[PDB]
């Protein structure tokens, strides 16, 4: 869960280099942040494929065109962090969107989500998928005492 | 490959219970043992697996696994 | 540093403190109270001088001491002789061949112990860092630097006897000759049934032979048909010979026997008695549970090959993981200001004419000037407050080049050993005596 | 041979205070060097 | 001496363009040498072309908006920085596009000049709302790896024109995990599983061939010092 | 877009301490470029150690020898830091012998031809006027740490004792990277890796091997394709 809440957090968490610009899929966003230049925790705007379901609130809002248009299941740019990002790929892809710092209370709302709306073994393949992510991400935090 | 590799949703929904599924698995697998412990009589009441088997195996698997596939069927006396 | 820890925390770390084994080489700790010498000098493991001479003959097995007044008395050093608890007594010597010695003295180290000071452990390079989840709840993370170096490894002497013992139908009798057996099982035993010495020996070999006198043996019909078939006689003596208990290996190294025949005595009944030694070498492995000293314990969870250690800005690979998960909640933030310390420790500082008030204080109390590697001590009460470890961590000597590794603030560089890649932010990192 | 046939038979592991239903759990063996049982951290805090 | 089994890299297709790449058993501790290796370079040396800078006409810098155009400035920045090019002439190259009405202006119509490639006709770039207006040339160059955009004074240049971030390496995106496996009755064998995901251009397998011997050569470098031998096959 | 081909580049610092630097790595590569040299450096080098011993009227490791301070398991424990070079694939066995007091060395083992020691400073034990030590030594060449529980494999022997091995001459290594002075965003990182070993070999050839290892893995992930 530390691991967790350091991948989803807001800015000040470290100097926010690299904050305030658009990148066109996750896949860039994690290339500027392996060159070193995005840092984690910072403002951005991602695009998203086909296929990814927005937040529950990004319902009502959408882009501006004169014709209709259906964003609950196609493109759409967000502002976000790339770190929400990653948290949200582990989720499962029919999952909408969670934007916000997960902490605890979250995590422990969105798995009990999870365990009332899907089957079993997604849920145990989304436990797994988070479990390595929070590791990984609670080794690349640096919590330590001094 | 796996114990979780036949899923449970499709069984309980098969079955209509849980307790239901267990007990009436255990009674397939108790036959498909007995049958692959037959070596020679060939009583004519058993049957093997319906399902392809390989070539070391758990009963109860291949029970399970028959769940899932749904031909079999269960009448409750 | 006890002061700083919850009494809760303390009172497991002084529980714990006794029950840690002595190790096959015994280091006293970095940083530890001043007052482990008297602990050690005061039980009576070690073996000290009644006279004030001069040492004539120092060897492994014993030691001899000649005082001016010409008096001779050679201490008899035990060796590997089991305790209480099945582990081993070794003793060590310290003196030189000629040096002069003073009353109470100590001569010969003893188990768990170091120049006479007391040493339950060793001291290993702690970084406080969550790790892929092997140091997952309190769990812990440790090179296999210390399993190849012999670092943490004890020896365990287990002990276990069989009495030759005369009943209604006849005596037992210790011998080769066991009955119903195969050629080779017997191929170490000695000549009167005794495993030889040296002999390794695993799960279900035979130690000392033994026989049944005799059993009233009604042969069943299925017994008689094969022993007709393979003409092999079944005969009244029947096999009850000791056997190594599952799940166990070692080295043979000392065997006993009392007869009664000979002038040795025994309890009635029992006409022969056989006590055999075996011995091993157990390295720190998966599950044996390792200990620091503020209460803070775990289980080795994973033994990394040397290499994935997040190692430090001169290539020195962290012999330990440790969750700091653990510090705040727990409430002993001693072990924090002890792994500072004894980084500290590791390497010396100079401190003169700095004119800073903690700069003062250890000039006037004296180490100001250590050189790296010497053992310091801090009172239980009266420890090293937090501005002087500031100060030194300012001032530590330079290790190579001509810079400190760790930062003012206690922290230092660790590149991780398995992605390559710099952890994003300074790492406390130190020396933690662990049992 | 072993490592052949633990596959696909379950095995309950179980702590000893075992207060609540999830004491007993239910888990596919596998084998494992060293001596000590290998779990896995999402289900310790079921057993506390 | 000899490794007691000999790796075999082997290939598993999902898709025309993700791939997911297998190491048979090998040395214990080894896993983590080659897997991340195999990442930083596949993702970084490879070399590539993709854009460097566009220019829209009758606009400013400041100005981020296009009239004519519904859409705004920023996601056709997006959508031309995802647009895949082939180039080769090893120096700035400038493709035009000029179309008016009203439509949708995509890759397809979209005229490249001698010696460059675009790979995708598919991807829709703009949509006209009257008449188009729509005009905008734009610069490819070829590079390498990756580089974040940086002001290289061709806005005081030409107003209109303005930087945008750039993809040199053909490949997306490389997750490489390790697992444990179990070999004549020991478990310290380490099965190294590399997906990468890449663009449509290229073939990621091909990709990893380059990287592969890009990797080659630069551990080569280190034979200089002396030849020795170790226990191989 | 700029084209430039990897250059190594040597210096030594100490008889078996040495630094090579390598400018051209692209940004953000060095790291991964010394880690990974540095994990095989540690892990696989030819080496050689011993891996068995025998002493004469001694049944096993737990008993002492007459005549020295130390144990018979010190004096495991001081032999398993022994470093030698053996140039013969199969075990070649090893002589000492002691008589009278001093300090017996390591300077003293009798070398096979093709066989040497490198540490001969380093003390093995201590006799007295009537000691004696008389000790065969079994050294092997290989990679790695092998415990001496899959040493062993003579069961008769019963004098003969086994001892875990060290291999790798290698004693540490620290890679670092900077920027180079070239005028481009890349801003192409100079990796530098100082290695410092044991006395068994120098450096150069230690990388030497790290890089043929290497080279070879990655031969074999790039022609098994296309």
């Amino acid at each position: 869960v530390l691991g967790l809440f350091f991948l989803t957090t807001d800015s000040e968490g470290r100097s926010p280099k690299g904050e305030g610009r658009a990148f066109g899929s996750s896949a860039e966003a994690i290339m500027a942040f392996d060159a070193g230049d995005l840092t984690l925790q910072a403002k951005i705007d991602i695009r998203f494929p086909v296929g990814t379901i927005p937040p529950r609130g990004f319902e009502p809002p959408a882009r501006e065109e004169g014709e209709p248009e259906w964003q609950q299941g196609d493109t759409f740019t967000l502002k976000t962090t790339l770190g929400r990002a990653l948290f949200n790929e582990l989720l499962p892809e029919d999952y909408p969107f969670v934007d916000y710092e997960v902490g605890k209370k979250q995590l422990s709302e969105i798995v009990n989500d999870l365990a009332e709306r899907y089957p079993k073994v997604i849920v145990a393949a989304t436990l797994d998928n988070l479990k390595a992510a929070g590791f990984f991400w609670a080794t690349r935090s640096g919590v330590t005492v001094a | 490959e796996g114990i979780i590799n036949p899923p449970i949703d499709e069984l309980l929904e098969a079955t209509d219970s849980k307790y239901s599924l267990v007990i009436y698995a255990a009674k397939r697998a108790r036959q498909i043992n007995a049958y692959y412990s037959q070596l020679g009589e060939g009583l004519l009441e058993y049957v093997g697996p319906l399902v392809d088997t390989h070539v070391h195996e758990k009963p109860l698997s291949i029970a399970l696994r028959e769940i899932n596939a749904g031909l079999l069927t269960s009448e409750a006396i | 540093f006890l002061e700083h820890d919850d009494a809760n925390r303390a009172l497991m770390g002084a529980n714990m403190m006794r029950q840690a084994v002595p190790l096959i080489k015994s280091e006293s700790p970095l940083v530890g109270t001043g007052m482990e010498y008297r602990s050690a000098a005061d039980a009576g493991d070690v073996v000290k001088a009644e006279k004030a001479g001069v040492v004539q003959e120092v060897s492994a097995d014993y030691i001899t001491t000649t005082n001016d007044d010409g008096t001779y008395i050679t201490y008899r050093l035990a060796k590997f002789s089991r305790s209480n608890q099945g582990t081993s007594v070794n003793q060590k010597v310290i003196v030189a061949e000629g040096d002069r010695i003073i009353e109470g003295q100590v001569l010969a180290d003893g188990p768990a112990t170091e120049n006479g000071e007391m040493a339950l452990g060793k001291n290993l390079l702690v970084a406080f860092m969550p790790w892929e989840g092997h140091n997952y709840e309190d769990a812990i993370i440790l090179s296999q630097r210390l399993v190849q170096d012999d670092v943490l490894s004890s020896i365990h002497i287990e002990e276990h006897e069989v009495d030759a013992r005369d009943t209604k139908l006849g005596p037992e009798e210790i011998t080769r000759d066991i009955p119903n057996v195969s050629e080779e099982v017997l191929a170490d035993l000695d000549e009167r049934g005794i495993i030889r010495i040296g002999a390794e020996v695993v799960a279900g070999d035979i130690l000392v032979g033994k026989v049944t006198p005799k059993g009233e043996t009604e042969l069943t019909p299925e017994e008689r048909l094969l022993r007709a078939i393979f003409g092999e006689k079944a005969r009244e003596v029947r096999d009850t010979s000791l056997k190594v208990p599952h799940g166990e290996i070692g080295k043979v190294i000392g065997v006993r026997v009392f007869d009664r025949e000979e002038g040795d005595e025994l309890p009635p009944g029992v006409n022969q008695l056989v006590r055999v030694y075996v011995a091993q070498k157990r390295k720190i492995t998966d599950g044996d549970k390792l200990a620091g000293r503020h209460g803070n314990k775990g289980v080795i969870s994973k033994i990394n090959p040397i290499e994935d250690m997040p190692f430090l800005e001169d290539g020195t690979p962290v012999d330990i993981i440790l969750n700091p998960l653990a510090v705040p909640s727990r409430m002993n933030p001693g072990q924090v200001l002890e792994i500072h310390l004894g980084w500290l420790a590791s390497r010396g500082w100079d401190v003169s004419g700095l004119a800073e008030e903690w700069a003062q204080r250890l000039q006037v109390i004296g180490a100001d000037k250590v050189e790296p590697g010497t053992n310091v001590a801090t009172p239980v009460f009266d420890g090293a407050r937090e501005d002087e470890l500031a100060g030194l961590l300012q001032h530590t000597i330079p290790n190579r080049d001509g810079e400190r590794m760790v930062l003012p603030s206690g922290k230092a560089r660790l590149f991780d050993g398995r992605s390559g890649e710099p952890f994003p932010e300074p790492i406390s990192v130190g020396y933690m005596y662990i049992l | 041979v072993l490592e052949e046939v633990i596959a696909e038979h379950p095995v309950l592991l179980n702590r000893a205070p075992t207060l609540h239903r999830l004491g007993i759990q239910a888990f596919e063996p596998q084998l494992v060097e060293g001596k000590a049982i290998q779990i896995h951290p999402l289900v310790c805090t079921a057993f506390n | 001496m000899l490794i007691a089994q000999r790796p075999s890299l082997t290939e598993e297709v999902v898709d025309e363009f993700r791939s997911r790449f297998v190491i048979e058993p090998l040395e214990p501790g080894f896993g983590y040498t080659l897997g991340n290796s195999l990442r930083r370079t596949l993702l970084s040396s490879i070399p590539g072309a993709a854009v460097t800078s566009i220019r829209i006409d009758g606009v400013l810098h400041e100005f981020t908006t296009v009239p004519g155009v519904k859409e705004d400035v920023t996601d056709l920045i997006l959508n031309i920085k995802q647009l895949v090019v082939s180039s080769e002439h090893d120096e700035p190259v400038v493709m035009y596009l000029r179309k008016q009405g009203p439509g949708l202006v995509t890759a397809a119509d979209i005229a490249p000049p001698a010696g460059v490639e675009v790979h995708n006709p598919d991807l829709v770039l703009a949509t006209l709302n009257g008449k188009g207006k729509l005009e905008m040339e734009l610069t490819v160059e070829r590079g390498r790896g990756y580089v974040s955009a940086v002001q290289n004074k061709q806005v005081g240049q030409e107003i209109g024109r303005i930087p945008v971030d750039s993809i040199y390496s053909p490949v997306l995106k490389v997750t490489y995990k390790v697992e444990a496996t179990r070999v004549e009755q020991r478990t310290d064998f380490d099965k190294l599983i590399v997906d990468v995901e890449t663009k449509q251009a290229m073939r990621p397998r091909d990709a990893m061939a380059s990287a592969g011997k890009t990797l080659v050569e630069l551990f080569g470098l280190a034979r200089e010092l002396n030849i020795d031998a170790e226990g191989i096959d």
